[PDB]
């Protein structure tokens, strides 16, 4: 045995700040940057240290002293946050918690330069394409002023006052230099502006929507919440959700509803479709799904577990950890139609939560089929029809039980189809927790490991690592076969407290980073670096790959008449894809099905549920101008929005009928 | 394992 895992580096920081912020610069940079800072929660932060490595975590160099007020200030610098550039991974900016002072770098932190600035950098926002460009916001200013810098933060100009929030636009839907803002109004509410010239000209400033509560920007979509007084002052206000797709003017979305809607939360926005959580004034929250490219919302799932500081869960522990509403709702990343939600039955505690899953973007929902056998091999008695299934914990479930270290469901585009989650088998989420794994995008699970663990993967999903939570340890569990079997590696001589287990975003490496502190002493930071190439041993070859689409799990059914096929390494293959693996993905249209069509405007389903066609609706009694070209008139059946279906017999007949121009 | 020390954030 030449040990299958090397400990490429051991690093004691001699630092005991309660929080660490880490950034890998990536792009094969080999640079990692860390900030040790006091807890954010307090607004009284007292000290900070900054460390950077250049040999990919083999050894960290402390640079806190290089952050100073120039020659010579005995005042001691203290950093709140540091900001990186999406555009240039070499650049970095550090901001003093107190001093209206900034530090910048274009050399991965070798050389830092100090500057004072006309405001405190509470919050900065760096353009994602233009490295030189960024914005800076001073929340604590009475006027809540907003500033732009054009030279990566040396010189600033203040371009707006009374800002509630702001963001850059998005390529390519918005022009370059587009900035969105909510600006405060004397009513409770705010006005939403767009500007292409940094609010310099009035003709380049554009009103998007007036009197809004919140506003949000998300790819093709923009969302806002409006409180309208319909009956008048004396009457019930109505709360509405306004929506723009493709930057058309925002219009109010239509909701079919028993009850008064109290607030909205955008849970996910993808493929021209939107999941919104509508919560009512009774603390119930249901989940709607947008038509494709549309404002036509229909009910998808009821009683989703949800927190809002205004609303539900407000009066529990969660409030001490979340100051912004969210839901235990998960998008399985890199896939189109697969989501996992926590439902709530009674009051908020484990006993009342159950997990459900969808593969059709919320068309239908099922409970999660529990694994047949334990990790060890013994039969697990669990029957869906006895109300028994698999249930997976998510931040909210967890935050209620005050479990701040547990793992949210893990899924990433590095490994399409692979989910790892903390959960339980039973009637609900309230039993012993284990680690569960699927590579069928949720369709089937295995009990991978018995206890709570930290887990992560590398090499595009080909190797998984895990460390047992709760007590000190020096074991690193790992698996190369999607958790079917595990092997332990001792990562240090004496066991230590583990704070987390990570890989450079992208999960391409076979390197893992363990953060922790040793047992003997009270907390001090400590970082190990670990190379697990030899566990995979050899390069993969065409033999180790196989093709897979989610359709393969839901009986070949496409989604909006298209499907994605992925080249994935088989589960048993012991070999490594390689950091540069460039995973073949193919999207394609599939020949048409009945489910690709719906009933046309003013048509409906005949009473005989058994056999289902569209028939002219009686109550509507029932034309293109100008026609010179061919009309193709309806047979009562219409391809559903966004559905890219193509080919097949059912298309051949069920499609609309032509009539050559009038 | 201490409840309010040793917390980690990726950027
Ligand atoms: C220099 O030291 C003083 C304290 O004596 C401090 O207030 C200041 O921030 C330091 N430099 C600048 C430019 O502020
Ligand atoms: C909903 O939750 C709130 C806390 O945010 C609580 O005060 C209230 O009693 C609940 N309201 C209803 C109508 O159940
Ligand atoms: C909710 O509660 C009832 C009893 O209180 C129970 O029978 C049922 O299984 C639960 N429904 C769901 C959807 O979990
Ligand atoms: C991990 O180990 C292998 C040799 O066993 C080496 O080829 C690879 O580059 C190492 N990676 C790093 C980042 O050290
Ligand atoms: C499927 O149809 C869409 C729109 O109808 C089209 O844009 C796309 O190219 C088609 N898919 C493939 C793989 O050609």
């Amino acid at each position: 045995q030449p040990e299958p895992i090397k400990v490429y580096g051991q690093v004691s920081l001699n630092d005991s700040h309660n929080q660490m912020v880490v950034h890998w610069a990536g792009e094969k940079s080999n640079v990692i940057v860390a900030l040790a800072r006091d807890s954010l929660a307090l607004a009284r932060p007292k000290s900070s240290d900054v460390y950077v490595s250049y040999d990919y975590g083999k050894s960290f160099k402390k640079i806190s002293d290089k952050l100073n007020f120039g020659l010579g200030n005995r005042s001691e610098a203290v950093i709140a946050q540091f900001y990186h550039s999406p555009a240039d991974n070499k650049r970095y900016i550090f901001a003093d918690a107190y001093a209206q002072y900034l530090w910048i770098t274009f050399d991965f932190c070798n050389t830092l330069q100090g500057f004072s600035i006309p405001f405190r950098a509470a919050d900065l926002l760096l353009h994602s394409k233009a490295s030189n460009l960024l914005l800076g916001f001073d929340r604590s200013h009475p006027n809540k002023q907003l500033w732009k810098s054009d030279d990566f933060g040396q010189t600033w100009i203040m371009i707006q006052e009374h800002v509630k929030s702001f963001s850059w636009g998005i390529d390519p839907y918005d022009k370059p230099n587009t900035i969105y803002i909510e600006r405060h109004e004397p009513s409770g509410y705010s006005t939403v502006f767009r500007s292409t010239d940094f609010f310099q000209s009035r003709e380049n400033q554009e009103v998007i929507l007036e009197e809004v509560r919140d506003f949000q920007l998300r790819d093709k979509y923009m969302f806002a919440t409006k409180v309208v007084h319909l009956l008048g002052s004396e009457q019930q206000s109505s709360v509405q959700l306004w929506v723009s797709f493709g930057r058309k003017p925002m219009r109010a979305a239509q909701f079919v509803t028993r009850h008064p809607i109290n607030e909205y939360y955008i849970a996910d926005a993808s493929e021209d479709q939107v999941f919104v959580c509508v919560s009512h004034s009774n603390n119930r929250t249901n989940l709607y799904i947008s038509e494709a490219e549309g404002l036509k919302f229909s009910l998808s799932l009821e009683n989703v577990l949800y927190y809002s500081p205004g609303g539900a869960g407000s009066d529990t522990l969660v409030r001490y950890f979340a100051n912004e509403p969210f839901a235990d709702f998960h998008r399985v990343e890199g896939l189109q139609g697969v989501y996992i939600a926590t439902l709530i039955n009674g009051s908020m505690n484990e006993e009342n939560m159950r997990s459900v899953i969808t593969f059709d973007k919320g068309g239908t929902w099922e409970f999660l089929q529990a694994p047949a056998f334990t990790g060890y091999g013994e039969k697990i008695n669990c029957e869906l029809s006895q109300g028994c299934s698999l249930h997976l914990a998510q931040r909210l479930s967890q935050l209620l039980n005050l479990q701040l270290r547990r793992m949210p469901i893990l899924s990433k585009e590095s490994a399409p189809g692979l989910i790892i989650a903390t959960g339980s088998v039973g009637k609900n989420l309230a039993s012993k927790t284990n680690v569960y794994i699927s590579s069928s995008a949720g369709a089937r699970w295995r009990e991978a490991l018995p206890g709570p663990h930290y887990y992560t993967w590398g090499d595009h999903g080909g190797i998984i690592t895990a460390i047992a939570q709760g007590m000190e340890t020096n074991e690193l569990k790992y698996s190369t076969n999607e958790g079917e079997t595990w092997k332990t590696f001792i990562f240090s001589e004496k066991p230590v407290f583990v704070y987390g287990l990570l890989t450079e975003p992208g999960e391409k490496s076979t390197v893992f980073t363990i953060f922790g502190s040793n047992k003997e002493n009270v907390h001090s930071w400590l970082i190990l670096q670990v190379n697990a190439t030899d566990a995979l041993g050899v390069p993969c070859t065409e033999n180790d790959y196989k093709l897979w689409s989610p359709s393969d799990e839901r009986g070949n059914e496409c989604l909006l008449g298209h499907k994605t096929v992925f080249k994935r390494r088989t589960p048993h293959a012991t070999c490594f894809n390689g950091e540069d693996f460039d995973r073949p993905v193919v999207v394609s249209n599939c020949s048409c099905t009945r489910e690709d069509y719906e009933c046309d405007f003013g048509f409906k389903m005949s009473e005989d549920l058994s056999l289902e066609v569209c028939v002219p609706d009686p109550e509507f009694s029932g034309p293109p101008v100008p026609c010179p070209s061919t009309y193709r008139r309806t047979r009562g059946y219409r391809k559903i929005s966004g559905d890219t279906c193509s080919g097949g017999d059912v298309e051949a007949r069920l499609e609309g009928e032509l009539v050559p121009c009038p | 394992l201490p409840q309010d020390r040793g917390f980690l954030v990726v950027q």
